[PDB]
């Protein structure tokens, strides 16, 4: 019930060796399905995912140039940044952005933003009012007010209220074989002996997608998650995801543990155990 | 479908 | 102002020496985006190795996941060397076909 689109922007300047290297990339959710990148061949927007290769040619001349024009952009914003903080030529560094929209199932915007960060460190955001800046520093207040000087905002307003919404809306029909499709969890139980005498209890899904779930080891029938080690949902590779949960627990009692993993492909929760056989 | 009407920083 | 890497070395399906599948590597959180991604057997970099595209996650963090096929074996261990502005330490990283 909420899809989103989203792009990203990154330049990185190259100290004595000519111009920063700009990526632009492209997510409906989390799936890449544009990309360019100034490193290329032949810096051309290009698809990423295979319901892409449908668009035109003028989607590809025309997004091709928004990106080329976004670089020249970032080109001269590395330039200002370094003047404002009065940073010197040696230096490499780096600008992001996040723009995009997030849309209930209904068709109405949920949120809209557009979100800078210089260095790795915030910069400039747009508020969810779509109207006015948050800023944090000094430099991203120089740029506040030129923008607020040029009604900026009114412009992504306009943006994020309408072609944001409409192409969020054409990107989900091309690719709903991939995109809407539910992926579920295949999960297990390993048992790793500690030297303390205890042993560990990991709960692994695999190959599961999207890839937001929820992996819940409880005791006896209640939660236990302020005492449950985590790894970041990382990728398989072949487009699916996987993550794994653990506790520590006390030999003799393993069989009193359960893992609940919430998925949107599984009908009902799992219930996973070790089994040792 | 990118925005297109930026500004500089 | 620079966050070192997340290192994480697995296998796209289950380990069982014989049934041939992957090997992932992937790194995170790190930032600049500049980083150095090796996988290694026994010692000695792999080849060919094929790299995902940088990308970055809401934090302003970016990950990408090495790989490469391979098979499994009892006496062959694999790991992930990287090298990073921030890694005081240029980290290698053993395959545990456990985590």
């Amino acid at each position: 019930g909420s899809h989103s689109l989203r792009y990203f922007y990154t330049a990185v300047s190259r100290p004595g060796l000519g111009e920063p290297r700009f990526i632009a990339v492209g997510y409906v959710d989390d799936t890449e399905f544009v990309r360019f990148d100034s490193d290329a061949e032949n810096p051309r927007m290009e698809p990423r995912a295979r319901w892409m290769e449908r668009e035109g040619p003028e989607y590809w001349e025309q997004q091709t140039r928004i990106a080329k024009e976004w670089e020249q952009i970032y080109r001269v914003d590395l330039r200002t940044l370094r003047g404002y903080y009065n940073q010197s030529e040696g230096g490499s560094h780096t600008i992001q952005e996040m723009y995009g929209c997030d849309v209930g199932s209904d068709g109405s915007l949920l949120r809209g933003y557009r979100q800078d960060a210089y260095d790795g460190r915030d910069y400039i955001a747009l508020n969810e009012d779509l109207k006015t800046w948050t800023a944090a520093d000094f430099a991203a207040q120089i740029t506040r007010n030129k923008w607020e000087r040029a009604r900026y905002a009114e412009r992504l307003r306009a943006y994020l209220e309408g072609t944001c919404v409409e192409w969020l809306s054409r990107y989900l029909e091309l690719g709903k074989e991939t995109l809407l499709r539910s992926d579920p969890p295949e999960a297990h139980v390993t048992l790793h002996p500690r030297p303390e005498g205890d042993v560990t209890l990991r709960c692994w899904a695999l190959g599961f997608y999207p890839a937001d779930i929820t992996l819940t080891w409880q005791l006896n029938g209640e939660d236990l998650t302020q005492d449950m080690e985590l790894v970041e949902t990382r990728p398989a590779g072949d487009g699916t995801f996987q993550k794994w949960a653990s506790v520590v627990v006390p030999l003799g009692k393993e069989q009193n543990y359960t893992c609940r993993v919430e998925h949107e492909g599984l009908p009902k929760p799992l219930s996973q155990r070790w089994e040792p056989l | 479908a990118q925005f297109s009407a930026s500004a500089s920083r | 102002i620079q966050k070192t890497p997340q290192i994480q070395v697995y296998s796209r399906h289950p380990p069982e020496n014989g049934k041939p599948n992957f090997l992932n590597c992937y790194v995170s959180q790190f930032h600049p985006p500049q980083i150095e991604i090796e996988l290694l057997k026994n010692g000695k970099k792999i080849p060919n190795i094929e790299m995902s595209d940088l990308s970055f996650s809401k934090d302003w963090s970016f990950y990408i996941l090495a790989h490469t096929e391979f098979t499994p074996t009892e006496t062959d261990v694999y790991a992930c060397r990287v090298k990073h502005v921030t890694l005081k330490e240029p980290k290698t990283v053993t395959w545990d076909r456990d985590m």
